[PDB]
């Protein structure tokens, strides 16, 4: 009954659905900007339709109006919105379900609870899974005060919609209060507008396990396994592994639990990830993302399971243990652990700020064990500053953890990307690094380690001489 | 035995027009064709651009198909080889 | 009823699926075992009946055989590649970028991909898949034999035999392929 | 102090040799230090690519370290644009 699919995104996920679709058998439609033009999703897809004509192409991708005109056009049935763009915009979803083509998403309900913080929380809360001791919502400076004078110091700002290391920072004492309160209302009312805010309980050195949930409208709720995307640079996630190494088996287990039993009670549907902080044998929730992770290559290695394949099946509403052919809970398979690096053009010696230019050389590295998500990385590409820095993802996976550092470590290192400046040599780092191979990393690992930013000279005798050459 | 010729002279089974024009144009069909497999469908280029060719640092868009538009880019036109060969540099599609 | 035939005393070029269904890098272990190690104390390779078995991995061959000249290989420039990713796709590329000159002095192999999933079905498709994203144009490929192969029933269903290719016809069936880039940059530059 | 002056300004620990030209030829030193890092090791290449540099089609090989060869072949000179910047199609390791 559906034979079309549109992707309302771009770069490396547009892509992945691209696949999916044509492993499933779909034909595929793609959109796309001006400033995009030189995409490769444009050309990987059957069909590729300019929107956002004469707008900026980042308000050119939400373009609600433009992509169901577009969907309606070509013929399309299902729209599968990725991540990132559009994929937890509840206008949107609601738009295209009441225009009659079918959304690869959660249902409304789930993205209107889990779409703000305040929600979300009081249903966690309901849901009697453990949360973090916060405030019981948007308080002003007084309100804030109180908890600090109740609960106890330390404590951390956190927004109700931001999302990202936007609308969060840290808060020690009480006049810092007053300052971050006041520019974090400043920044929501700026980028965003009527967000709301709150304090909560903060906890030194935590893990950031996420749970990859899936579940069809049949109520089979299932969870994958889980993640470990500690390792953060300023609350930006720059490596993530799966299964998480550095814990125990038991406590992940609790932890998926916890988690499916609150998608369970929500009544969770298509894909959805829960994360999760844990501090000492103590989990506590945080937030759900209704959305496909740019991280679940991960659990796709490591699961053996096809996530975006899996989320077209169930919205094509296929039942998940019978006709998409999934195994029960208990016969799960973790096999190996699995390491993805996200390369992008954030140069580490200019303060991790992204990088513009023509990609003279590109290089990509196969064998065994390698999975390649590339972007918009190719040869003589243009990087442009409208759109995201990244370049391509790269994830390897084995056996054994440390053959699977060994394995990331001869691909940044085989990896050969010139003419833009990449944050190569700070995953080579991280990667080197002891604390990351044992797998005990912790969110304040990257900020706290001066030594992951000394990076060596490299010779670059080829471009270097071709400069000479051409200049003389 | 003339759609049997010209299936086997084209490589594929026409149909009853190809068949007609076939019969009225013998050697100018067989021409078409030909220009057909070697250049392709020629026809979904502008008229300048059918005819001028392509400038440098030129950028065109071709509607192949529906959602199907080739951006083709002119780079550089080389010198001709001992062969007499030149060597354009086009960027289809980016690359 | 089984028959031995012959040993192959080396690493073979099909040791691709092996790895990917096992989980066991083969070359890293010869080089281990050329060391002197030992296969399960040093190696670190689990025990006989402890040895995984991840689902179903399929390999072919793209070479620079032209299956509408007889599988004899082709030679000349290579005008574009592009290698598909994703999940569950593993590529052992060899000589194939753009702009290679392709040689009759060597092998005609080009890329050795490879497919692994769950099911042999989901194995299939995502080949079926890598098969129709491969592009690669100045010489002639295997690439819609191998998708003539891919596409019959006897594979998929998995009993093909030795005789299969042989007693196939239908296989040589191979559908134009209208590349309206290539002879619109043929007919762009001529003009 | 000349040798933490010479380490902040050129970017990694010097030698003694490196510092006793330093003193001598303050100026030429930095010159020479800044031609390292903009065009590399030029002292690898034979004398008349050294001078004149490259002709077209021109096929050569620099051994810039043992075992490491790099083969360089300059496939055409572009035309210069608006802005004045040349493009030249290298074909460097064969790409
Ligand atoms: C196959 C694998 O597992 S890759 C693991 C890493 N090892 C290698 O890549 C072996 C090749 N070595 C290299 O490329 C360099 O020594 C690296 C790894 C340090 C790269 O860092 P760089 O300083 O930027 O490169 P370097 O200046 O030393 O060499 C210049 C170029 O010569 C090339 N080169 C490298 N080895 C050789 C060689 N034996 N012959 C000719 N060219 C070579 C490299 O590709 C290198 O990159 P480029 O062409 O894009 O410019
Ligand atoms: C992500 C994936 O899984 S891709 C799997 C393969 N399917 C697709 O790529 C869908 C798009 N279709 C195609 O690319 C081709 O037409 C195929 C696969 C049907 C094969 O047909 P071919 O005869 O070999 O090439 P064709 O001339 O018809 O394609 C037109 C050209 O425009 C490109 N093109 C393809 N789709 C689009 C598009 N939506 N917009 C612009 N250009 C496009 C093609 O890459 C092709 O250029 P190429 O010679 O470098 O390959
Ligand atoms: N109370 C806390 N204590 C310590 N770290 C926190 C706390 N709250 C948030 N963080 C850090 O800030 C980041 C914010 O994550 P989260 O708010 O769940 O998602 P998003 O960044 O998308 O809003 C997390 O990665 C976490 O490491
Ligand atoms: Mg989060």
């Amino acid at each position: 009954h559906m034979k079309k699919l549109l992707v309302a995104n771009r770069g490396e996920i547009a892509v992945r659905v691209f696949r999916a679709c044509n492993e499933l058998g779909l034909s595929t439609v793609a959109v796309y900007a001006r400033e995009d033009e030189y995409s490769v999703h444009r050309f990987k897809a059957d069909e590729s339709y300019l929107i956002g004509q004469g707008k900026k192409p980042i308000d050119a991708y939400l373009d609600i109006d433009d992509i169901i005109r577009v969907a309606l056009e070509s013929g399309a049935d299902a729209i599968h919105p990725g991540y990132g763009l559009l994929s937890e915009n509840l206008e949107f979803a609601t738009k295209v379900r009441a225009a009659g083509l079918v959304f690869v998403g959660p249902e409304l309900h789930h993205l209107d609870i889990f779409g703000d913080k305040i929600k979300a929380k009081a249903a966690a809360d309901e849901a009697k899974v453990p949360g973090i001791p916060g405030t019981n919502g948007a308080v002003d400076i007084d309100g804030a005060l109180e908890f600090a004078k109740t609960y106890g110091y330390p404590v951390m700002i956190k927004a109700a919609l931001g999302g990202g290391g936007r609308g969060m920072r840290v808060a020690r004492n009480d006049a810092e209060m007053h300052d971050g309160y006041a520019r974090a209302k400043s920044e929501a009312i700026g980028a965003f507008g009527s967000g709301e805010i709150y304090v909560e309980k903060y906890i030194e050195n935590p893990k950031h396990i996420e749970v990859q949930i899936l579940g069809d409208r049949h109520g089979n709720i299932i969870h994958l396994h889980e993640r470990d995307c500690s390792v953060q640079r300023r609350n930006q996630k720059v490596i993530e592994i799966a299964p998480a190494v550095g814990l125990s088996p038991d406590f992940r287990n609790e932890i998926c639990e916890a988690a499916v039993k609150l998608c369970k009670n929500v009544g969770y549907v298509n894909a959805g990830t829960v994360e999760f902080l844990v501090k000492d044998d103590k989990f506590y929730f945080i937030e759900v993302n209704p959305r496909v992770q740019v991280e679940h290559t991960i659990t796709e290695l490591i699961t053996g399971v096809d996530i975006v394949q899996a989320q077209i099946l169930i919205a094509q509403g296929k039942d998940l243990h019978r006709e998409i052919g999934l195994p029960a809970q208990s016969e799960i398979p973790l096999l190996g652990s699995a390491i993805q690096c996200r390369i992008t053009t954030e140069d580490p010696q200019n303060g991790f700020l992204p990088d513009t230019g023509k990609i003279d050389t590109y290089r990509s590295p196969g064998g065994f064990g390698i999975r390649l998500d590339v972007g918009n990385a190719y040869a003589g590409y243009e990087v442009t500053p409208y759109f995201d820095s990244l370049l391509v993802k790269v994830c390897t996976f084995a056996n054994e953890f440390s053959d699977s550092v060994r394995k990331m470590d001869r691909v940044l290192h085989e990896f050969r990307i010139r003419g833009v400046k990449t944050n190569i040599p700070f995953l080579i780092n991280v990667i080197a690094n002891e604390n990351f191979t044992s797998g005990q990393a912790t969110t304040t690992f990257i900020d706290n380690t001066p030594s992951l930013f000394n990076f060596p000279r490299l010779r670059d005798r080829g471009t270097k001489t071709l400069h000479y050459l051409s200049m003389i | 035995t003339v759609k049997a010729d010209l299936e086997q002279k084209i490589g594929y089974e026409p149909g009853d027009h190809e068949v007609i024009s076939y019969i009225m144009y013998p050697q100018v069909f067989l021409d078409y064709q030909k220009m057909q497999r070697e250049f392709g469908a020629v026809t979904l280029l502008d008229t300048p651009t059918f005819l001028h060719g392509m400038r440098l640092n030129e950028k065109i868009e071709v509607q192949i198909e529906k959602g199907k538009t080739l951006s083709i880019r002119l780079d550089e036109i080389g010198e001709p080889d001992l062969a007499g060969n030149r060597v354009l540099f086009f960027n289809l599609n980016g690359q």
